[PDB]
């Protein structure tokens, strides 16, 4: 709500990455901005 | 072309085989028909001749359709289409 | 709708998808699972699904 | 031992116990 | 469930039936027509010795001799060493 | 260059084991000769042992024969110990009886002409007043280990007792060598095989029938040239 | 499984059951060793499943409270003085008082040699104490420690994941046909294998009159006579061998309390799980490779690891409504071929043997009246046979069993026996067979270092010492390390000593490392059996020492050097190896977990009854259950055709299967599938609860 | 390949079989081939051979965790009733010999035969499809057994030492054929330095470009080597046109080359070089000389001092809280950190005490199994013990499991290791739910089109500058720039453009970036993809199971739920975030 | 007795020298007892002549390199280790070659006495320059196995002369592995695949006959103990 969207994302993915990556398990960016994509599809409606 | 001789179920190098095509759904899709057309063939020989044709590469005695529809791939003798 | 009911609260899914007279249009991945279709993913699609295998001109002269 | 026929089984236990199982 | 189908005694009795319907055709016509309809083969109700008499303009006591001589020939060895393995 | 043939002599230990020497080796050598005659010795000589075996009061092998102090698994287990040597090859029968108290040993079973018993003081089973013991046993040529041949393969009857056997008369076999590698190049190996036999046959007999079937295996590289 | 399962299946704290906590409600905070539990419940064994930490044994001298507290003994000290009066505490008066530790260092005089000795506080902390404030002491060591874990030799060297596999895995033993005495161990055997209820014991004494392998009879010193009947060749109730050979002789006199009769899984009356075995730890070859276990030939060939086995079958000959099912010779559309075995009544000959598909018991069915297909009718005319108005419902002996026929039990209504009501005639037929050892069957130490064997070589292809004895297992040495077991090694190297025999040469005083030794202990003849026990043993300097000290077998020759390797010869290339390898005679044990027992196959077997899916499990014919995971990785793959295979054509499709079938036998292209009766089901329920669904063309 | 047992590939293919016995006139119809099959006459297992030669088969084990959960080989019949199973293939199914089993499945069509022969198939998944490392990797024995072969031992037997006057080098070889023979004989020793000529083995780039300059050809080349006999062994395994190694081949060594070779070689030349390296790290494994023994299992001398140096700082912390000075929780912490620190230092003698040719740390060293604290579990000290809540007990254990615990430690070491034990069945089923959930969220995206021709794209680190100034590398490359596509050209101090847009952007791209000096790049990802169902082929880039670019019909979104949810059982956690 | 299944010898050439061979179908474990046999018998048992040692006129203790040419006398040392040469006298014998002026010498300009030949004239040696002068000694003596320099046992006997490594047997590298072929039916016989890669000297079906008649010899010595054994008869040719 503050950034917009990118920087959430590189914000979740970074995070995802961090955990991760702590027991030496190496796992490409992409497979975690596919479901970043998919979380970040729709919208809200504040004016009808 | 400096691999050894291969054996088994991989006896044309699917590398070789993936130049024939685009992607490797397009290889299983066209070995799988041109195996359909081969059976087909085998199991109408005994009437007359339709359009179905045989197997253009030399078959082994004792050797599978899909194999020799391999073979016919990797030697050149087919060409298709995608959709 | 039946994407959802197979995956999770499948009670609260139907009584809802129902009342919204929810039509489905199998064209995901989990539908076409279920219903016994080919799914439209890798061979599924139409653009390897409906290769046309012919022998060449020369190789069927030559038999 | 406190077993009539008992193998002679020869223990490599330092100390000695009081009360049997 | 024991009232599916086998999957197994269904392509033997498919079989069964082209191996049948190869040696009825060792036969001669009349010889099969008059066993097909006997026994109901091609159709669900066998016919009786009457019906496949008036059906070929003959008489009962010979649709009988032709039945009996059928019945003595498919007995060889020639035409059962083909069907006695599927009883 | 060496130009000197190798010899084998012989070292008797006692009777039923001996070493060999093998000299003069190529060096490197004697470690892989000597592998093989193991090999071959441990594997496939020839020998003979029970088949099977039938009792008169038993049906099958997990039954107890009346008065006797093991069951039949035991008795199987004691007579797979047994050390028989015969003369033909087709599968001769031999008898064991014995009535009343006493120990039933490998001595008291009566062999036919050839075949012949060589450890009488092996026991077998031990008897009461009461016990009553009379089994026959098949012997037959054969070499290596072979399993239980199934009784549904001969046409035997439910008496009938297959028996596993081992035709396998070495018992254990080692070597040894001395390279010399001394600084004047002329170096050799020097074998020592040691070879034991559980008293069927000789020593120097297994050796003989190893290296016949090494020089019959042998031969195949050179005859065709 | 063996005498030591029964044991420890008794003495069994469970707390999952009616009154108590479920799986699905059991936090982490119930599935822990809270520190009350020393003395009263084993730490260590529990199974390792979904049940971890619910399912509990009671400790060796653990007792019962009236109200249903678990006691534990203790020694009272007082002024620092070690009592021999024994006071039966409970976890309350536990943390109330101070507790010494068993293996305190006493002055055998009753004090302590040194003031500072370890103490359990109330909230279970760990302290060292003054000698005065002691007021409590343990009995002995291995307190703690439940039976099954305290057969466990060097436990205190194990870590408690692989000594918790141990000790769950020793109960899974099968009973071999020898049953050889371990030959290192600990002090629970003997008692194990007596108080486990399966060997005889005389309770009066006498001398034995007659011995025999079915009964025994012991002469009282007092006119009486009693026999005792052996069980032969009686079934578990896990389908294991139950002998009972006496170990007595014609002259030989007993005292009421000596072992009678071997058990199962017994020698000369202590425990027996296994067999003592040669043992190498090199990698041989990538056979062993990955807790894959290599076996010689000679273990096949002298039945060193050969279990028995006993299935039995029971049919019951039963009333019906269109008549009486009869058991008899005649069964219908049957040849005369299968009816050798076959006696007068029936049944087959006692002693005869039966492989997959054979014909156990002939029982027939009153078929009723069912119509006929016409070419039926054209074949019985054609050759002559009569209707046989009957159905044959014959026991057949399942898929994938062999083996000889001991005994057939037969019971009757005619003969007055209690039947269930309805049932006429019911017949047991129990069949066994001697399974071999081979490829697959499993393996495990006492140290939980488990594993398949993956290849039994021949005798020849084995390393060997320098004398030519040959190694009868090859374990791995990279899977000792990361699993922190090196009780297998210490276990090892002990059973090389006793094996061997040693003797400590006392030419000059008794060495430095042996001072604590018992007597009797410095030297002892070859393949003698020593007694380690589970937190009080054999230390690693004495370890040392006896391997110092290894008498030659037979020629002057000591083949284990101080380390405790040797001088391996490669039995396949000749070449000795370039590096000494360990070796000894470990104890290993073969488990309840047999190929023959878990492989399976299916082609088209039975179906299910609401959906038209296969069964599963081995009991029926049943098919591997295809879930939703492989069915991700199948869609991953970029798959479609065979996913829809296995969906459509291979489980559900009702007019597919036949199909299909029907392509494959007479070589015709595999057709199209159809729509799954499954989702045809799921259809016809959402339409049953008022949610109308219809499937729309366009 | 895999093993199958004949008890079952027969039940699997009776139709089949049944058809072949019927043509081949050994049953005269169905029902006689079926009774002939019931009852296994000999000659059904010779028609069973026939039948199944060039059947592909495939192999199925719960849990499937990810993708290569599933493969396909070709089966061949043998004796027993254990389904015999390639090594290689144990990384990648999560399976160990401890009594496992996996389930076998039959294709039937046309279809799904070629499917498993040519997608599924075995030697064409090697590389892992979540991170690209490769999963048909020597694993622990090889390994071993390569670490064994390749390495170099000072001062061995048959060395190259160079002398003047006496005699010459006595230490050169004409030809590995020869040096071959001398390690025969007892000459030369597998792991001693020498000087060997090559002829058939091409040179490092270095060497050739010194030598032979433009046209190094390997084939016909003579040139002179300083390594090891077996270096030499093992670079003959390897395919004709790599470059001679010369390197000790740790496991981390052995993943950079085959990583190297899948990227730069054809699948079934990288499949033949994994199948000679297994069989020549087994071989070599073997003869490693690695075993374990109590004499072997060295503890570290100085420990006894250690030990008393910290139970005295340990003892005047507890006067200084009996005296009244400091609460139990920072005594606890006193305690804590002091035995820390004790460990550390018993640790560290342990390490320094113990050679490098010890079995127990050549294993652990090669990258084989385990880790350094199980070393000095080992020998040493297990060191602190947590509490079933999760805390840590004061009194830490002072004995190592060679010394034997006494039964307290025992008691204390309990407490952990079945609450970890618990903690694993737990966290099984968590990060199952896990995989679950994001299988069904992701299942939409799929690969439709080949390029969205979109103008957007993300922005990566892409090695930062250090203040002093250079260009030091971000340590996490291989995971947010390697394997995509660069949405805009990458071009410096107004220069020329070292990667125009749509690149793969590989190794060597990399490196000419980093050359070039330049920071930030804005590469194209399925983030901003512009497509309307599913992302395109260009956003997604190269795959990392094929190494090329995606195909257009991937389940890329499965292929990530199951990549991010595999590893979800190793995620431990931390004794208020 | 019988072995059921007679094993034959097949050969399949690959290259001039270099020939691997199938020995098809032997009955289980013998395929290493007599693959390892063989192949240490080819590598060390077959009489070959091979240089010992040389001695290169100029060159007294600086054995840094020799003027007149490009490659050191290391190099030139490995080069004459890999040269073939045949002989018939057990006696050890002297090679001569002797050029002038700047060019490429090969083994052809070698001149070999009566009872010796060179089975590689166009082999390279050593590259002249420079007007330079090469006069190289050589020792040549038949052998077996592969003996390493021996060590000038003589103190003043030979101070020039300089000893090398001698490559006796005339094949170079052998190797073998062994199969399961038809596990089923005849209970997994094994097969065994040899891989021979010799000198021109002689041919590897040569080298292999020689190798079986030395071995069939060394095994008839044990076989000359009890002449009426019986044993394995494998039955005709
Ligand atoms: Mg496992
Ligand atoms: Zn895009």
């Amino acid at each position: 709500r503050v950034q917009g969207p990118r920087e959430v994302q590189i914000h979740l993915v970074r995070e995802v990455q961090e955990v991760y990556r702590a027991q030496g398990v190496s796992i490409h960016d992409k497979h975690i901005e596919v479901i970043v994509r998919q979380m970040l599809r729709r919208v809200t409606i504040i004016d009808s | 072309g400096g691999y050894d001789t291969p054996l088994g179920i991989t006896n044309p190098p699917i590398d070789e085989l993936l130049d024939r095509v685009s992607s490797k759904y397009a290889l299983v899709i066209y070995a799988a028909k041109r195996a359909r057309q081969i059976n087909d063939y085998y199991n109408q020989l005994g009437e007359g001749i339709l359009e179905y044709v045989g197997p253009l590469v030399e078959p082994g005695l004792q050797e599978k359709p899909l194999s020799i529809a391999l073979r016919e791939i990797h030697a050149d003798l087919l060409e298709h289409t995608e959709g | 709708w039946l994407s959802a009911a197979s995956f999770q609260e499948t009670t609260r899914v139907l009584t809802d998808a129902a009342i919204n007279c929810r039509s489905d249009k199998l064209n995901g991945l989990k539908e076409n699972v279920i219903i016994g279709k080919l799914i439209p993913a890798g061979t599924g699609i139409n653009r390897y699904r409906n290769i046309a295998v012919q022998p060449t001109e020369e190789a069927r002269a030559a038999a | 031992n406190s077993v009539p026929g008992a193998p002679n089984r020869v223990s490599f236990a330092k100390l000695r116990e009081p009360l049997e199982v | 469930d024991s009232e599916a189908v086998v999957a197994v005694d269904a392509v033997s009795f498919t079989l069964l039936q082209d191996q049948l319907q190869s040696v009825l055709d060792t036969l001669s016509e009349r010889e099969a027509g008059v066993v097909r309809l006997r026994f109901g083969l091609t159709d669900g109700q066998p016919r009786t010795l009457d019906e496949i008499g008036q059906v070929y303009g003959v008489t009962r006591e010979r649709i009988r001799q032709i039945e009996s001589k059928t019945m003595s020939k498919l007995r060889h060895p020639s035409r059962s060493q083909v069907l006695r393995d599927y009883l | 260059l060496i130009s000197q043939r190798p010899t084998l002599s012989e070292d008797v230990l006692t009777d039923n084991r001996s070493q060999f020497v093998i000299e003069p080796l190529e060096p490197g050598f004697g470690y892989t000769l000597g592998n093989s005659l193991r090999r071959t010795l441990l594997s496939s000589i020839p020998g003979a042992a029970v088949t099977s075996i039938r009792i008169d009061g038993v049906l099958h092998e997990f039954t107890t024969v009346p008065g006797v102090k093991e069951d039949v698994t035991e008795i199987i287990l004691n007579l797979k110990s047994l050390v028989v040597s015969s003369e033909e090859d087709e599968p001769v029968t031999m008898y064991l009886r014995k009535q009343g108290p006493g120990e039933v040993t490998a001595g008291d079973i009566v062999p036919p002409a050839g075949v012949t018993v060589h450890n009488p003081g092996m026991h077998i089973a031990t008897l009461n007043d009461k016990g009553k013991l009379e089994v026959e046993l098949v012997v037959e040529r054969g070499r290596g280990y072979v399993p239980a041949v199934q009784n549904r393969a001969s046409g035997a009857e439910i008496g009938r007792i297959p028996v596993d056997s081992i035709y396998s008369p070495v018992l254990k076999v080692t070597y040894k060598v001395d390279a010399t590698r001394v600084e004047q190049r002329t170096d050799f190996d020097k074998l020592i095989l040691d070879v034991e036999t559980k008293n069927s046959i000789s020593p120097r007999d297994a050796l003989a029938s190893a290296g016949k079937t090494l020089v019959e295996l042998f031969g195949l590289a050179r005859e065709l040239n | 499984n063996n005498p030591l399962s029964g044991l420890t299946h008794k003495r069994r704290l469970s707390a999952l059951g009616p009154g108590g906590l479920s799986r699905e409600r059991a936090g982490l905070e119930v599935r822990d060793v809270h520190p009350s539990h020393y003395g009263r419940m084993c730490p260590i064994e529990t199974p390792e499943g979904p049940n971890i930490g619910l399912i509990g044994s009671l400790s060796v001298y653990a007792r019962v409270n009236p109200f249903g507290f678990i006691e534990t003994p203790y020694r009272k000290v007082v002024d620092g003085v070690v009592s021999d009066e024994i006071v039966y505490l409970t976890a309350d008066e536990e943390d109330r008082h101070v507790v010494a530790q068993a293996n305190s260092p006493i002055d055998a005089d009753g004090r302590f040699v040194e003031p500072r000795v370890l103490v359990r506080r109330k909230a279970g902390e760990v302290e060292y104490v003054p000698s005065s404030e002691v007021d409590y002491m343990d009995v002995s060591p291995r307190q703690m420690v439940s039976v099954a874990t305290a057969m466990i030799p060097f436990l205190e060297h194990d870590d408690a994941n692989r000594a918790l596999m141990g000790a769950n895995m020793q109960r899974q033993a099968v009973p071999l046909v020898r049953s050889e005495a371990p030959l290192v161990g600990t002090g629970m055997e003997l008692r194990a294998a007596i108080d486990a209820g399966d060997v005889v014991v005389a309770e009066e004494s006498g001398v034995i009159e007659e011995v025999s392998a079915d009964y025994i009879t012991v002469m009282h010193d007092n006119g009486t006579r009693r026999t005792y009947r052996m069980r032969k060749f009686a079934r578990s109730n896990h389908g294991t061998c139950a002998n009972q050979c006496p170990i007595v002789d014609a002259g030989d006199r007993v005292e009421a309390g000596q072992v009678i009769a071997d058990g199962p899984c017994t020698d000369d009356g202590e425990m027996a799980l296994g067999k003592n075995l040669l043992v190498a730890i090199m990698p041989w070859e990538g056979h062993n490779y990955e807790d894959a276990i290599i076996l010689s030939n000679r273990l096949v060939e002298e039945d060193v690891l050969t279990s028995i086995h006993i299935e039995e079958h029971e049919i019951d000959a039963r009333d019906t409504k269109l008549g009486a099912e009869e058991i008899t010779r005649d069964i219908p559309n049957i040849s005369d071929e299968v009816l050798a075995d076959l006696d007068e009544r029936g049944i087959v000959r006692i002693g005869a043997e039966v492989r997959d598909g054979d014909i156990l018991v002939g029982k027939v069915t009153p078929k009723g009246e069912t119509e006929l297909t016409p070419e039926e009718r054209l074949l019985r005319a054609i050759f002559g046979e009569k209707a046989r108005e009957v159905r044959d419902t014959s026991l057949k002996v399942p898929h994938g069993e062999s083996g000889k026929v001991i005994g057939i039990r037969v019971f009757s209504r005619e003969d007055e026996d209690e039947l269930p009501a309805g049932v006429n005639e019911l017949v047991r037929v129990y069949v066994a067979q001697k399974r071999k050892i081979s490829d697959g069957d499993k393996l495990a130490g006492r140290h939980g270092n488990k594993g398949v064997i993956g290849k039994i070589l021949p005798v020849e292809d084995m390393p060997f010492l320098a004398d030519g004895t040959p190694v009868d297992i090859i374990l791995n040495t990279h899977g000792v390390p990361r699993r922190m077991n090196i009780g297998q090694i210490l276990e090892t190297h002990l059973g090389w000593c006793a094996h061997s025999g040693w003797k400590v040469d006392a030419a000059k005083g008794v060495p430095d490392w042996a001072a604590r030794l018992p007597d009797e202990l410095l030297e002892a003849q070859p393949n003698a059996i020593v007694s380690t026990p589970v937190f009080d043993g054999a230390q690693e300097a004495e370890l040392q020492g006896l391997l110092s000290c290894t008498l030659p077998n037979r020629d002057g020759d000591v083949l284990v050097d101080a380390d405790g390797k040797a001088m391996l010869f490669d039995g396949r290339s000749g070449e000795p190896f370039p590096y000494p390898v360990t070796v000894g005679y470990m104890y290993i044990m073969k488990l309840h977990h047999l190929v023959d027992d878990k492989i399976h196959a299916r082609s088209t077997g039975p179906y299910s009854m609401i959906t038209q899916q296969p069964l599963g499990g081995k009991a029926q014919f049943g098919g591997q259950r295809f879930g939703e995971m492989e069915c991700w990785a199948m869609q991953a793959y970029g798959a479609a055709y065979t996913l829809q295979e296995l969906l459509t054509i291979k489980s559900d499709d009702t007019v597919g299967r036949v199909k299909v079938y029907e392509a494959i036998v007479k070589g015709e292209n595999i057709p199209e599938p159809g729509i799954p009766e499954s989702f045809k089901v799921l259809l016809k329920e959402l339409q049953s609860l008022c949610l109308n669904v219809e499937v729309l063309s366009s | 390949q895999c093993g199958l047992p004949k008890l079952m590939a027969l039940e699997l293919f009776k139709p089949f079989v049944m058809k072949r016995l019927v043509d081949l006139n050994h049953a005269q119809n169905i029902k006689s081939a079926k009774r002939m099959v019931e009852r296994q006459r000999p000659q059904v297992w010779d028609v069973l051979e026939e039948v199944i030669a060039e059947h592909p088969v495939l192999l199925n084990r719960a849990p499937t965790l990810h993708r290569l959960g599933i493969q396909a080989f070709e089966p061949m019949l043998v004796e027993g009733k254990a389904i015999q199973l390639h090594p290689l293939v144990c990384e990648a199914f999560n399976a160990d010999f401890d009594g496992d089993q996996m389930a076998v499945h039959l294709p039937l069509s046309a279809e799904a035969q070629a499917e498993a022969r040519i997608l599924m198939l075995s030697s064409n998944n090697i590389l892992s499809p979540a991170s690209g490392r490769p999963l048909a990797m020597p694993r622990l024995d090889m390994v071993t057994g390569l670490y064994y072969l390749t390495t170099e031992v000072p001062g061995d037997t048959g060395e190259y030492q160079p002398a003047s006057g006496d005699h010459p080098e006595t230490g050169v070889y004409s030809s590995p054929a020869e040096a071959i023979m001398a390690a025969d004989r007892g000459v030369l020793s597998v792991r001693a330095k020498i000087k060997v000529r090559l002829t058939q083995l091409r040179p490092p780039v270095e060497i050739e470009a010194e030598l032979f300059g433009h046209s190094g050809w390997q084939p016909g080349d003579a040139w002179m080597a300083e390594t090891t006999l077996g270096r030499v062994m093992f670079n003959e395994l390897l395919p004709l046109g790599y470059p001679f190694v010369n390197k000790q081949m740790h496991k981390k060594v052995q993943a950079a080359i085959i990583n190297d070779l899948a990227e730069r070689y054809p699948m079934i030349v990288v499949a033949q070089t994994v199948d000679k390296l297994k069989d020549a790290g087994f071989y070599w494994a073997t003869r490693s000389g690695v075993t374990v023994s109590m004499a072997d299992v060295l503890v570290p001398p100085r420990k006894k001092e250690i030990l008393d140096h910290y139970e005295e700082r340990a003892d005047k912390v507890e006067k200084q809280f009996q005296r009244g000075a400091l609460n139990h929780d920072e005594r606890n912490e006193a305690l804590v950190e002091i035995w820390k620190e004790a460990t550390d230092e018993v640790g560290q003698a342990l390490r320094e005490h113990y050679p490098d040719d010890n079995p127990i740390i050549t294993i652990v060293d090669s990258g084989a199994t385990g880790n350094f604290t199980q070393t000095r579990t080992l020998a040493g000290m297990k060191g602190l013990v947590t509490n079933p809540k999760g805390e840590f007990i004061p009194r830490p254990v002072k004995s190592s499991f060679r010394e034997g615990l006494t039964v307290l430690e025992y008691f204390i070491n309990t407490h952990g290791a079945r609450k970890g034990l618990a903690d694993t069945a737990l966290r099984t089923a968590d990060s199952g739910y896990l995989t679950r959930r994001l299988v069904d969220v992701s299942q939409d995206v799929i690969v439709r089109e080949h390029d969205c021709q979109t103008e957007r794209g993300i922005v990566v680190e892409l090695a930062e500058r250090a203040p002093d100034g250079t260009l030091i590398r971000d340590p996490y490359i291989e995971t947010s720039a390697y394997a995509r596509t660069l949405g805009t050209d990458a071009v410096d101090e107004a220069g020329n453009v070292i990667v125009e847009r749509g690149q793969d952007l590989g190794d060597p791209e990399i490196d000419a970036l980093l050359a070039a000096g330049i920071t930030q790049v804005k590469v194209r990802s399925v983030l901003t993809c512009a497509t309307s169902t599913g992302v395109c082929a260009t956003c997604y880039g190269r795959s990392m199971a094929t190494g090329k670019l995606v195909d257009i019909g991937e389940a890329v979104g499965i292929v990530a739920a199951q990549s991010i949810g595999e590893p979800g059982t190793q995620l431990t956690m931390r004794t208020d975030i």
